[PDB]
C-alpha cells in the first residue's frame, strides 16, 4: 500500500480514531474506538465467529454485541481493547504498522499525563514504533486550518479543551476546559426522545440515537426563536428511520441537544456555554494579544457541524465582547477532521523531523519519556 | 468506494452457500444407501396343489 | 430440482443484481442528497459570494 | 453395515419418530412413537400375538390395538416405550447396536429438563451408547434450511416454539412458545368431521383423522372467500377413502381445522395465531436482529405442509411488520425430516466433535451432565 | 356525602392499581391494573356475565376471560381500559365520584410526556373533575419514608427508576431509569418452572406465578452461597399450592428469578442492575451530595418485599462505593404501598393546594398543561 516509511497518525477519541498516514489530507479509514462482545449463548456450530469485534466489525455484527468504549473523556481507560483496535487499525485495514512507521498521536494540553505515558508505552513495546510524538490537538487544528494565532475549541467526544495560542505560543492561564462534548449531547438527546416515547437504552439503540443526533441535529443562530417555531409546527419537525422501518419523529429536540453547548445546564452541567468559555480564554489574555484571538476563534474537533455552529459562536461572542473590535470565526470544511490532519501535517514538516522521541531514547528513558519530550 | 459492498454481499452469499453445503455434501454422499424394497406378492401361484397344512 | 435450481441460481444472480440495483439506488439516493446539497452549496456559494460580494463591493 | 462408527440420530416426537445415521439426508425409517397394546380377548391359539407391539408394528396390527404415544407436548413422560421404540429403531431397522455408535436425540429449547436428562441416562445405560448429545430442534432446523438466522417455526405434533436465533446464536427471551400443534389440529378436525356424520372416537379412528388431515387438509389464504364457497358447494369437497372402502368427504372443514394455527380458539387455546406469535419474537428482538429476522421466517417441522402456508404466512406478517421491511419464508422440501436432517449434520460436522458426552464423563458425573454439555 | 373535599388518590401500576382519600394511611381498595374479558361462546341465557370486566372483577371470574394489563413499563397504553379502572376504583369502589373531589394520580419524572398528559386529559374530559395533579413517584417515596434525602428505587413491577433526590431536589442528570421490573420476574419465573416441569403460559397460568412469586420467592444477600446449598438440595425447596390442589415445589429458582434484578441478563435485558444504577445514581451526582444519598437509599414500591433485597441492595452497592463511606438502606413497612401513603400525604400537605391543575386551565391550556403545572 505505501511505498515510503511515513509517519503514521491516530486521532484517538471516546468516540472513533480517525487514522492514515502522515502527508495525506485525510485519514485513509475510521476506527470506532469499540470492542463489541456477544451478550448471548451460541447455539450452532461452524458458524465462525469471533471472541471479541473491533470498530466496524463490532458495529456490523451489534445485533447480538455489547459495544463498548475504552476511552472515557480523552482517557484510556481499556488499554487491552485499544491494542485490538490499533492492531485491527494499522495491520488490516489502514495496512500501515508503527513497526515500520515512526506514529504521532493527538491530545489535549491537559489530558491526565498517566495517559500519555500508557499510550506511549504501548506504541514503543506492542506496536515496537521507532518513533513517538504527541502533539497538541489545538496545534494540529492551526495549522490545518492555516493560522498560528487563535482560540481553539476542539469539540472532542467526551471533553472539550478551549485553548488560546498566540504567535505559536500557548497562553495556558486562559485554557478554559469545560467537561462536556459530543457524547454528552447524545445523552441529552436521548433523554428528551425518551418523553416523546423512544427509549434508548441497550446498545443497539444507543448507536441509533448518536445517529440521529449527526443526521437530524442542529443549533440555529437563534434559539429560542427557533423554538417559538419549532415547538409550535409540525414543519419543524423530520422523520428519522430505524433499522426495523419504523420511523422516529423528532420535533425541537432537533436543536435542544445541540443547544447544550449554549446551555450545559441541560445535563446538569454548572457551565455558561462554549461561546462563555471561549469569551474567557479571550478576555483572559492581554490586551494586545486579545485582538488577534477575537479575529480567531478557531472551531475544530466535532459537533461543529451542526448547522447555524459558525453563526451562533460568532454573534454570541460579539455580544460578550467590547465594541469596535471584530470578532471573526474560521469554521473550515476540514471540520472534525482537522485534527488529523493537523497531525499529517506536523508529523511531515521538515521543522518538526528533530522532534520526534526515537526508539533509543525512548528505552533508555521508558514511557515517562513523553512528558519532558513532547509537552 | 465499492469496497464494503463488495464484502457484504460476499460474506452474505459465503454464509448462505456455506449452510447449503453443510447440507448437500452428506446429501450427495448418502442419496442411494437410502431405497426401499420391492413388495412382490405371491398370488399363490408357486403352488401345484393342495397345501400340506391343515388350512387346506 | 434443475429447472428450480436455476430458478434459485437465476434468483441468487438476481439477488446480487437487485442488490446491486438496492445499492445504486441508495447510492442514487445519497448522490441525490449530495447533488441537492451539491447544488444547494452551488448556489449557496453563490448566495454567499453575492453576500460577501456585494459586501466587497 | 455401515463402514465407520457414524453417530446414530433420532428425532422423536409426540406424533413420529425419524431415525437414520449421521452423514446420510433422511432417515433409514420411520415410526410412530408408538406402542400398541391388544385391547380385546385372545380366543384362539397358536396365532403368536405380542403383549406390545411397536412403531410399525403397532401400526400394522393396529385393528385390535390401543395405541399410546410417550411424548406430550414435546416431553417423554413414559422411557420404557421410548426404549422399546430405540431398541427396534436401532437394531431391526437401522441394523446397528448403540454400544459402537454415538448418539444424537433432539429437544426444544425450552422443553423440562427431564427430557434431555432421562434421554441421556436411557442411551447410556440400556443401550451403552459411547457418548451422546441433545441437540436443539431449533438449530437442526436452521443447518437443515440453509440458514444461521432467522425464526424457526417448528409447528410439530408437540408445541409449537416460536425460537429466534441470530448468527448462530439463542434470543430466549423472545422465544413464544406455544400450545398449538398438530395433535390439537387431529383432534379439532374429528369433532368437525362429527358434525358432518362421521365418529371418530377409538385409536384406529384417531390415526385415520391424521391421515385425513395429512392428505386432504389445507389453510390458503383468505378463510371467509374459501369459505364462502367450500360451505356452499360440492365443488370444494375432497373424497378421503376409509379402509373398509368407505368414503368421508370433507368441505370446508378441509380448511376450517388448519384455520386453528391461525385461531387457536377454535381449540379452545388462548392465542394470537402463529403469525402473531412469530411476530412477537422479532419484536422482542432488537431492532439491528429485527431486519435479518424478518427476512428469514423459516419453516420446519410440521403443518407447515399445508397448502397456503407459506404464502398466508408471509402476507399476515408483513401486515404486521413495518413498511420497507422486506419479509420473507423460508419453507424447504426438506419439511417434516429437516429436525431429523440437521440432526444428522450436526452430527457429521467436524465443529460438533467436541460437544459429545463420553461414556466416561457420563458415569463420573450422572445423567445431569446433560446440562453442563448440551446447552 | 365526605367530611371534607379532599383529594382522592390513586396509584396506577402497571401491576396494581390503588385507591383511598387524601389523608388517611392506606388504599381503601387494591386491583390488578386489568380489565378482562370473556374468550369463550355462553351457551347458557339469564346468567348475568358482563361483555367486560374491571379490577377484581376480571380477575375473579378469570377462568373464562383474557385479562388484559392498559398499562406497561410505567404508562397507559389503553386509556379506555383505564377510563373503566378509574370508574371502577374511585366511584364503584371508594364511593366517590371524581366529579366533587380533586384527583392525585402518579408517574416517573422520567415517565414519557403523553402518560401524565393523558391522566390529566382522562380525569378532566371524562371524568370532570375540579382539580389535577400528578404527583412524582419519587417524592410521594420520600413522603412515606420521612425523607428529603436518598436514591429512591421503586423496583415494581414496570420499570424501576433510580432517581437521586437532595434535600428536597431532583438530581435529573443522574437518574438511570431502567426497563427491567417485576413484570419480568414473573415471566421469567413462569419459564423456569417450564424447565421444572411445569409449565405456565396463559392468563390463568400467568396470575398463578405471580402468585407463587409473592408468596415464594427471595433475593438472597448472598445467592452464591444461597444457590451452593439451594441447587444441591430439596431442604431449601418450598411448596406452594396451586388452586386446583397441585403442588409444585422451587429450589434455586426461587431466588434466582428476583436475582435478575441484579443480573438482567437472565431475561436478555442489557442492564448493569438494580443495585449498579443505584449506585450510579449517587455517583454521578456532586461529592457534597453523594455522602448524603449513599447513606440514603431509598427502597419503594413492590418486589422490595422479597427478604434479602435491602441487604442485598446495600451489599453491592457497599461492595462498589468507595470504602469510609457509610452505605445505609431504607427498607420501611410502607412499601410497596408508599407512593399511596405518600400520595395521601402530599394531597394533605397545605402548600400543595397552590399545585393543582384547575378545571379552568385545563381546557384553556389543555393536557399539555400538565408538563406547566405538574412537572
Amino acid at each position: 500500500d505505501e511505498d515510503e516509511t511515513t509517519a503514521l497518525v491516530c486521532d484517538n477519541g471516546s468516540g472513533l480514531v480517525k487514522a492514515g498516514f502522515a502527508g495525506d489530507d485525510a485519514p485513509r479509514a475510521v476506527f470506532p474506538s469499540i470492542v463489541g462482545r456477544p451478550r448471548h449463548q451460541g447455539v450452532m456450530v461452524g458458524m465462525g465467529q469471533k471472541d471479541s469485534y473491533v470498530g466496524d466489525e463490532a458495529q456490523s455484527k451489534r445485533g447480538i454485541l455489547t459495544l463498548k468504549y475504552p476511552i472515557e473523556h480523552g482517557i484510556i481507560t481499556n488499554w487491552d481493547d485499544m491494542e485490538k483496535i490499533w492492531h485491527h487499525t494499522f495491520y488490516n485495514e489502514l495496512r500501515v504498522a508503527p513497526e515500520e512507521h515512526p506514529t504521532l498521536l493527538t491530545e489535549a494540553p491537559l489530558n491526565p499525563k498517566a495517559n500519555r505515558e500508557k499510550m506511549t508505552q504501548i506504541m514503543f513495546e506492542t506496536f515496537n514504533v521507532p518513533a513517538m510524538y504527541v502533539a497538541i490537538q489545538a496545534v494540529l487544528s492551526l495549522y490545518a486550518s492555516g493560522r498560528t494565532t487563535g482560540i481553539v475549541l476542539d469539540s472532542g467526544d467526551g471533553v472539550t479543551h478551549n485553548v488560546p495560542i498566540y504567535e505559536g505560543y500557548a497562553l495556558p492561564h486562559a485554557i478554559m476546559r469545560l467537561d462536556l462534548a459530543g457524547r454528552d449531547l447524545t445523552d441529552y438527546l436521548m433523554k428528551i426522545l425518551t418523553e416523546r416515547g423512544y427509549s434508548f437504552v441497550t446498545t443497539a439503540e444507543r448507536e441509533i440515537v448518536r445517529d440521529i443526533k449527526e443526521k437530524l441535529c442542529y443549533v440555529a443562530l437563534d434559539f429560542e426563536n427557533e423554538m417559538a417555531t419549532a415547538a409550535s409546527s409540525s414543519s419543524l419537525e423530520k422523520s428519522y428511520e430505524l433499522p426495523d422501518g419504523q420511523v422516529i419523529t423528532i420535533g425541537n429536540e432537533r436543536f435542544r441537544c445541540p443547544e447544550t453547548l449554549f446551555q450545559p445546564s441541560f445535563i446538569g452541567m454548572e457551565s455558561a456555554g462554549i461561546h462563555e468559555t471561549t469569551y474567557n480564554s479571550i478576555m483572559k489574555c492581554d490586551i494586545d494579544i486579545r485582538k488577534d484571538l477575537y479575529a480567531n476563534n478557531v472551531m475544530s474537533g466535532g459537533t461543529t457541524m451542526y448547522p447555524g455552529i459558525a453563526d451562533r459562536m460568532q454573534k454570541e461572542i460579539t455580544a460578550l465582547a467590547p465594541s469596535t473590535m471584530k470578532i471573526k470565526i474560521i469554521a473550515p470544511p476540514e471540520r472534525k477532521y482537522s485534527v488529523w490532519i493537523g497531525g499529517s501535517i506536523l508529523a511531515s514538516l521538515s521543522t518538526f523531523q528533530q522532534m520526534w522521541i526515537t526508539k533509543q531514547e525512548y528505552d533508555e528513558a521508558g514511557p515517562s519519556i513523553v512528558h519532558r519530550k513532547c509537552f | 468506494m465499492q469496497a464494503l459492498l463488495g464484502a457484504r454481499a460476499k460474506e452474505s452469499l459465503d454464509l448462505r452457500a456455506h449452510l447449503k453445503q453443510v447440507k448437500k455434501e452428506d446429501t450427495e454422499k448418502e442419496n442411494r444407501e437410502v431405497g426401499d424394497w420391492r413388495k412382490n406378492i405371491d398370488a399363490l401361484s408357486g403352488m401345484e396343489g393342495r397345501k400340506k397344512k391343515f388350512e387346506s | 430440482e434443475e429447472a428450480e435450481k436455476a430458478a434459485d441460481e437465476s434468483e441468487r444472480g438476481m439477488k446480487v443484481i437487485e442488490s446491486r440495483a438496492q445499492k445504486d439506488e441508495e447510492k442514487m439516493e445519497i448522490q441525490e442528497i449530495q447533488l441537492k446539497e451539491a447544488k444547494h452549496i452551488a448556489e449557496d456559494a453563490d448566495r454567499k459570494y453575492e453576500e460577501v460580494a456585494r459586501k466587497l463591493v
